[PDB]
């Protein structure tokens, strides 16, 4: 089975793709997809890719099961939005866990590798900070509550400068304590050109509203 | 001053139950509107929507493994007592036997109904037993109001225009003693055993009074606000002797500006000795700035530890005593392990108008929202 385009909006692009080449991607990235032994894309990344990474910038909402595919997928997106010159936060990554985080963060790391100055700050439970300092990083990846307090409770990030913002494993998401909340409120910092990127395996009713509330026109897409 | 990650304290929260429905506006104004009885079981919340009565286990309930925790529950069985005007403010006497409900009313004022609970036993009147008229204006807005913890009949009164009034309730109200709006309270609280009254002024200092109201003890507006900047008490809770959890807000009334909890210990041997003020700024992070300032504040003896709550924002926080019993630290949670207010249908932010703990079922701590959602949680220590 493809991918379902499910809602997709004008001035999103039409094409699927077939080659990592055919994206036009800087080369260091590039070469970092490559690297990690990604030759061609996968299923879902040849709808994905195209929407993510149009301009200007189109939100998604996109069902898939998880795994490296889906991953790499929004991973790619936020190190195309990136730029390692300017010293903060650009790109956040929220996960419903501490091990999945640091797993996605490994993703990052590997795929940003050829990305000399690039830097990745983790927004979970045990890294701490005193609250004259903003952050350095260009991507930060954690857990909703933890997020929350960097951008708004700890003035760690300035919520204002984020381009692309992922929402990993929503179903999960929301099925733990406060994290629904949180997230709602983190999204709602963001500025209006900000890209809304949002992941579930499953799409249950309220998951589907939450999702809705959280990517404003989104695109649809649905694999398998 | 210090944050310290507690990885051994969880609010684990239980099922949010829907008590009123969501108002038309965001209330504003300081109010208190949760009341809990740990010696009948039971929780009083109030509105505009009149009074209602739970009993505890009614309003107690956890979500099992599959439920959608963002879930809330569409009601629960109580009583209802209708109400002619909307209460802003519930208290309970200590031995649970009067609930006082602060009324605000165009045409007669701000007035007091004080029932005797036992009468909510009852089926199909439920008509207090006295009145009090505290005011005609939003003046007679009540902003304080405790009783006595050892002396049931007595009770502290705090109203808008900056005046207080001790009440003695038993057959009827008397007014025992009052001092005028010149003086400019803004908040009350009674000492541990009841002893003495303490109040909080607009100079943003703390009078300790006797029920009397016989000046005690004066607690001087902390050296470290500079005249430039002014600071009112906002509220007070006198949590040991010589140990209080005072808040300071802007004294001009400015809401933009986020009030600051300070833990001041007091000398024995005063004179010559200074008071130890910890200032821990905002712990409960303000993100709203509409409503009228008012921290909801709450010692846990057991744990030598204060609940914090914030009109002003979504969080609870919780401000603990170091084992040397002279410092406090501020606990930082789990992100899956917090006591924070959901977000409304509207997208919009809910605040609360009341808090309180029961401990007739661990003990658990309840908040009512600005949208009449209650939102209980476990404490696990």
């Amino acid at each position: 089975n493809q991918v379902e385009v499910l809602q997709r909006d004008p001035n999103s692009p039409l094409y699927s793709v077939k080659s990592f080449e055919e994206l036009r991607l800087k080369p260091q990235l590039l070469q970092g997809v490559y690297a990690m032994g990604f030759n061609r894309p996968s299923k879902i990344q040849e709808n994905a890719l195209p929407l993510m990474l149009a301009e200007p910038p189109q939100n998604l909402i996109a069902q898939s099961q998880s795994g490296t595919g889906k991953t790499a997928a929004f991973v790619l997106a936020m190190l195309s939005q990136v730029e390692p010159a300017n010293k903060y936060p650009q790109c956040l990554c929220l996960s419903p866990t501490y091990e999945l985080a640091l797993q996605t963060g490994k993703v990052i790391e590997q795929m940003g590798k050829f990305y000399p100055e690039l830097k990745l700050a983790y927004a979970v439970r045990g890294n701490k900070l005193e609250r004259g300092q903003k952050i350095s990083e260009q991507i930060v990846i954690g857990t909703p509550g933890t997020v929350l307090d960097w951008c708004s409770k700890l003035k760690f990030i300035d919520p204002k400068k984020i381009k692309v913002f992922v929402l990993d494993e929503a179903d999960v998401m929301i099925a733990t304590q406060g994290h629904q909340d949180q997230s709602i409120r983190i999204q709602r910092m963001l500025p209006r050109n900000c890209q809304m990127l949002l992941f579930s395996a499953t799409f249950e009713d309220s998951v589907w509203k939450f999702a809705q509330k959280v990517v404003p026109d989104p695109n649809v897409i649905k694999l398998k | 001053i210090p944050e310290r990650e507690m990885k051994d304290f969880q609010f684990r929260a239980l099922k949010k139950v829907r008590i009123f429905d969501s108002p038309e506006e965001l209330p504003k104004e300081r109010s208190s509107l949760l009341a809990v009885s740990n010696k009948y079981g039971l929780v009083f919340a109030g509105g505009a929507s009149g009074l209602q009565i739970f009993p505890t286990k009614n309003l107690l309930i956890q979500n099992k493994p599959g439920d959608d925790p963002n879930k809330i529950v569409d009601k629960v069985q109580g009583l209802l007592v209708p109400m002619k005007f909307p209460i802003h403010h519930l208290a309970l006497s200590c031995d649970n036997l009067t609930l006082s409900a602060c009324m605000m009313s165009s045409e007669y004022g701000s007035i007091i109904a004080f029932f005797d609970v036992r009468t909510f036993s009852n089926e199909a009147q439920k008509r207090p037993f006295a009145y009090h008229k505290l005011l005609k204006d939003a003046g007679g807005m009540v902003i304080d109001m405790k009783w006595n913890p050892t002396v049931p009949s007595m009770v502290a009164v705090c109203l808008a225009d900056g005046s207080i009034a001790v009440l003695q309730v038993t057959e009827t109200v008397k007014v025992c003693a009052t001092l005028p709006s010149t003086v400019a309270v803004t908040s009350v609280c009674w000492s541990p055993k009841g002893k003495q009254l303490a109040v909080g002024k607009q100079n943003g200092t703390v009078v300790q009074y006797l029920p009397t109201l016989q000046e005690k003890k004066v607690i001087p507006c902390p050296p470290f606000y500079e005249s430039d900047h002014p600071v009112r008490v906002l509220d007070v809770l006198w949590i040991g002797t010589y140990v209080f959890a005072i808040v300071y807000a802007a004294a001009d009334g400015t809401l933009e500006t986020s009030p600051d909890v300070v833990m001041a210990l007091l000398p024995k041997k005063e004179e010559k000795h200074p008071e130890i003020f910890v200032n821990f700024m905002e712990p409960c992070y303000g993100s709203c700035t509409e409503r009228q300032h008012h921290y909801y504040l709450s010692y846990i003896e057991e744990w030598d530890l204060v609940l914090a709550a914030s009109a002003a924002s979504t969080e609870v926080s919780i401000l603990a005593r170091q084992s040397d019993q002279i410092n406090w630290e501020s606990w930082l949670l789990e992100d899956s392990s917090r006591a924070e207010l959901p977000v409304t249908d509207k997208s919009d932010d809910s605040l609360p108008m009341g808090v309180v703990v029961d401990y007739t079922n661990a003990p658990v701590l309840m908040l009512l929202s600005t949208d009449g959602v209650l939102c209980p949680f476990y404490m696990i220590n």
